[PDB]
RNA sequence: GUAAGUUUAGAUUAUAGCCAAAAGAGGGAGCUCUUCUGGAACGGAAAAAACCUUUAAUAGUGAAUAAUUAACAACA
RNA sequence: CACCAACUUCCUAAACUUAAAUUGGGUUAAUCUAUAACUUUAUAGAUGCAACACUGUUAGUAUGAGUAACAAGAAUUCCAAUUCUCCAGGCAUACGCGUAUAACAACUCGGAUAACCAUUGUUAGUUAAUCAGAAUAGGCAAUAAUCACACUAUAAAUCACCUAUAACUUCUCUGUUAACCCAACACCGGAAUGCCUAAAGGAAAGAUCCAAAAAGAUAAAAGGAAAAGAA
RNA sequence: AACUGUCUCUUAUCUUUAAUCAGUGAAAUUGACCUUUCAGUGAAGAGGCUGAAAUAUAAUAAUAAGACGAGAAGACCCUAUGGAGCUUA
């Protein structure tokens, strides 16, 4: 077993100089032994992942899944140890940088049946990693609108190279 | 029938990682004013419903205390009172229910 | 478990080389690292070069202002190149000016500014500096060496080298190693020109010519978006310079920059520069 | 295949149906005040209106009676029928019963919950929604137009 | 024209093709055999073990060539 | 009136001539020992010394697939609470099991989900003079039962008591719990006797939707093989 | 003979399944696959070769006729100057 996700909130950054602007906070947490499916999930951190603090909340006290209710607690407490611990003044000012699950060990067992059969039983269990970044989630990327589409394909076609010519 | 060959994680990927497949959010969140907690457009508060619903509980918890035996539903109106509130004349020829607590703010 | 020593010691090899690609060290200059003799380095310098420096000399010349800082810093806890780089600019900006004259008299004096500035840049020195190894040889309190105080003891060495080899060692080193860098390099690249239109104008009415005429020689795609238009400037109903653009513009100036060329000299086909000549 | 029903399927058949509606409604009477699941709660919501205008029709009225008896399981509701309900809904035309949805169970089905109580009881009010006040500005905008006009 | 050959002593392995093309014999088509000859592209015949041009294999941003699915109604 | 096209050939630098069992010769990875070397090397001597392939052996992790699959009567004033709706083999003993019993505390594992425990930990338990289990030697025997009387029958169907000898004042031990057993499982299976048939014993509904298709059940205008009658 | 949805000639309702939410969660299988159509070629034979053609990416829901479909030591009869075993008069 590995957890190099809490060594993360152990890492120690040399005294910022005068020069140089003040680091955002960045909070790691993560839950290592969960009775949830990993790919089930999954597909809660997909989702939530680049939202604001209060936005994801709010999202997963409405949700249906057991799996958003522990996210929505694993999301509480990092908060907390950030206000308590990395100096976050605001607790509004927080966005989900990243979230992604992993598998955890599990357990074996047999799984019987009624008319001689047997079966593979699988204890499920998964680990959830978060990181969180003080300040609002960063703005949405704006697709790239016909007039810089055309303007790239003329560029390109200027950088081409003559191919196989003296 | 079983499989011809495994499926690609790159393929299995795709399949679940398509847009309909993924969590959808909702928009339709909305605030309590009166405790100040989250819900929905088209749901009700619970927060204050916890003390309704316990205060029934409270008044239901007298009037079975009241009656004291099954099958036992009167034939007339009920009314329920609060300490430091006195029945009046059209309160008369009506089931009373006396609480220990005072009346609710929210309780008109 | 698996025994041995020499497996165990491979692995170790294995994990550095893991290690080595993801912490790269930090750069430090090789004067501080081990295996490193100044004395014998510019002794080796000086006869790679096949030329004849005064120890002293150039050592004043690499000595720098804020290397003297840290030995006194580190002494509180020496003769600057300011006099040497002087010379070495000096000398360079008439040397280079000279040569830039004799090649193209007709080039304005304001042109061979821009050229010797170029030429004199702190990239174009910085670059040929690294490249030369002088950054090693380079006596600084900081590493990387900075630019500027780079650039200083590049005219340095030339100063103390004037010295030692006289300005005509120094003037075929000048244009062995400097004159060479404009080789593939065009006119407006080395020189910033605005207004080409103007300015051509300018030179004509010196010459007592008449202003061009512009007329379209060729069109191609006028109305499609990649169009091409090909402008002559007819000087006296005479076209006198041609060039390609993609807008009537662009293809004016264009043709403009052209002439500019011819007018100085600075024709594609104009006779290379000779580096040739041992005298 | 939803098309032009009328009737809800619940429980293990028709009479089930009935029973299970005739115990709510029993329960709703005996307390006011229920929560049920939203579509047992719509379906029942048709029956307890009915319920109010057969105690308006009169104590002595023998259908009444018999349907008073069929669907109150339990005895001493049907003096309080045409002496309690009866007698309070007398002004009312309709709409004697009110329904509003409540948060969905957190009981692993996440079955959809709502309220059904009888309108005039002594029980402390629900909470039910308050209308923007006309102070408003996009009101107070609409109050100008029809000074106006 | 060309460089192997005979004898003595010791010693095993191989001893089953395929297809094309010739000469026969069964036969009367085609087959069934016996005998002689040739073959095993990275080129060509459309893809093409068996046919055609091809002596081995080396780097080069050279050159001359081989085989090479195409062909140009009748009456005195 | 030709060009193109093969490492065929020439050209610069080189090279020195065309398949696979078998046969001759030259090297080498790794480990240990001898003797050296000293960021992992040399010369010798040794060997459990080299695997993309035996439906190989062991372990791990995928794919099928988050697919097959599985689940609790209602309301309330509340899970050893009331009431309502409906179902109809229940209680003792034997056998077997052996603490699954009961209280408390836990919420991880076990129940194929929860609630709740049957799980985890700790503490407690089943009371018997009546219920159940744990001397000798002689003498002598014709005739069933069946309400046993009549009455028949055939399959042919019950120690005692006398005569002597020997002993001479007794209540301890063990069994007693349970929703329990045999079937790998909390298996729609198997499981003796006695009493009784609801006073005993129970719950088909995890939620929503009402797809198609499929299965089961009910209903059929006219007709009746396109009722229970005969051979 | 009657009887009836067996059929002429199907339809309607209810339950199961089905579909949706949530919890838990297998099996056979699997060289790698960026997994198309027509004609050719071939051993009856082509998603992968030859020549044409088609072709945003990714998904989602349905049906089982054919490929004289794929399969086993299934079924039947007969042979042997085949074996081996057994019994002898
Ligand atoms: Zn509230």
């Amino acid at each position: 077993i590995s957890r190099k996700w809490e060594k993360k909130n152990k890492i120690v950054y040399p005294p910022q100089l005068p020069g140089e602007p003040r680091r955002p906070a960045e909070i790691y947490h993560c839950r290592r032994q969960i009775k949830y499916s990993k790919d089930k999930m999954w597909y809660l951190a997909k989702m939530i992942r680049g939202m604001s603090i209060d936005q994801a909340l709010a999202q997963l006290e409405f949700n249906d899944k057991k799996g958003a209710q522990i996210i929505k607690e694993v999301l509480l407490e990092a908060q907390d140890m950030a206000v308590r611990d990395h100096n976050v003044e605001f607790r509004s000012n927080l966005h989900i940088a990243e979230s992604t699950s992993g598998r955890g060990q599990c357990l074996k067992r047999i799984r019987y049946h009624g008319r001689g059969r047997f079966g593979i039983m699988e204890k499920v269990y998964c680990h959830y990693f978060v990181k969180l970044v003080e300040g609002p989630p960063p703005p949405p990327e704006v697709p790239k609108t016909a007039v810089d589409h055309a303007k790239d394909y003329i560029q390109q076609l200027r950088s081409r190279t003559i191919i196989h010519t003296l | 029938a079983a499989p011809k060959n495994r499926r690609t994680i790159e393929v299995n990927r795709c399949r679940r990682r398509n847009p309909q497949k993924l969590i959808k959010i909702k928009n339709n969140i909305d605030i309590c004013p009166e405790c100040g907690h989250l819900k929905q457009k088209h749901v009700l508060c619970g927060y204050c419903y916890e003390k309704v619903r316990q205060e029934t509980t409270k008044i239901r918890q007298q009037i079975g205390a009241q009656e004291g035996g099954p099958f036992r539903a009167p034939s007339v109106e009920t009314m329920v009172l609060y300490t430091g509130e006195k029945p009046s004349e059209k309160d008369q020829g009506k089931r009373i229910v006396e609480r220990n607590i005072k009346r609710p703010s929210w309780f008109t | 478990v698996k025994k041995g020593f020499r497996a165990a010691f491979r692995f170790q090899k294995e994990l550095e080389r893991w290690r080595l690609l993801r912490c790269p060290p930090p750069p430090v200059r090789r004067s501080e690292k081990p295996n490193w003799d100044y004395h014998a380095e510019v002794q080796a310098f000086g006869s790679r070069l096949q030329e004849t420096f005064s120890l002293d000399l150039l050592k004043t010349a690499f000595i720098n202002s804020c290397y003297i800082k840290s030995e006194e810093a580190k002494r509180q806890s020496l003769k600057d190149n300011q006099e040497l780089f002087e010379q070495g600019l000096s000398f360079s900006h008439r040397c280079l000016t000279q040569f830039l004259e004799d090649e193209f008299p007709d080039l304005p004096a304001e042109g061979t500014e821009s050229l010797v500035s170029f030429l004199t840049g702190e990239a174009v020195v910085c670059h040929v500096a690294r490249n030369l190894a002088v950054e090693q040889l380079t006596l600084s309190a900081e590493f990387p060496v900075p630019l500027p105080v780079l650039r200083q003891t590049f005219f340095a060495v030339i100063g103390a080298l004037l010295q030692s080899s006289g300005p005509e060692r120094a003037a075929l080193f000048i244009r062995d190693f400097l004159i060479t860098q404009m080789t593939g390099k065009e006119l407006f690249e080395m020189w910033t020109v605005v207004n080409p239109m103007g300015l051509l104008v300018e030179e004509l009415k010196k010459r007592n010519i008449s202003a061009p005429e512009s007329r379209l020689t060729r069109q191609s795609g006028s109305t499609t978006a990649l169009p091409l238009y090909f402008v002559g400037l007819y000087c006296d109903r005479k076209l006198i310079a041609e060039g390609p653009g993609e807008t009537v513009l662009v293809a004016e100036e264009e043709a403009a920059r052209v002439a500019l060329r011819k007018l100085y000299g600075f024709t594609e086909n104009r006779r290379p520069w000779d580096y040739s000549k041992p005298k | 295949i939803s098309h032009g029903r009328v009737y809800r399927r619940l429980g293990l058949g028709p009479e089930s149906r009935i029973h299970l509606l005739r115990n709510l409604l029993t329960g709703l009477v005996r307390h006011e005040r229920i929560e049920a699941t939203w579509a047992r709660a719509d379906e029942m919501r048709g029956y307890a209106e009915k319920l109010i205008d057969y105690g308006k029709l009169g104590d002595t009225n023998e259908r009444a009676m018999r349907m008073a008896d069929f669907w109150l399981t339990e005895k001493d509701l049907i003096p309080k029928l045409f002496k309690v309900l009866a007698p309070r809904f007398q002004g009312q035309n309709g709409n004697y019963t009110r329904m509003l949805q409540i948060p969905n169970r957190k009981e692993q089905d996440r079955a959809k919950m709502a309220v059904i109580e009888y309108k005039g009881n002594y029980l402390p009010p629900l909470p039910l929604p308050h209308r923007d006040s006309n102070l408003t500005l996009l009101n107070q905008l609409l109050l100008g137009l029809q000074q106006d006009l």
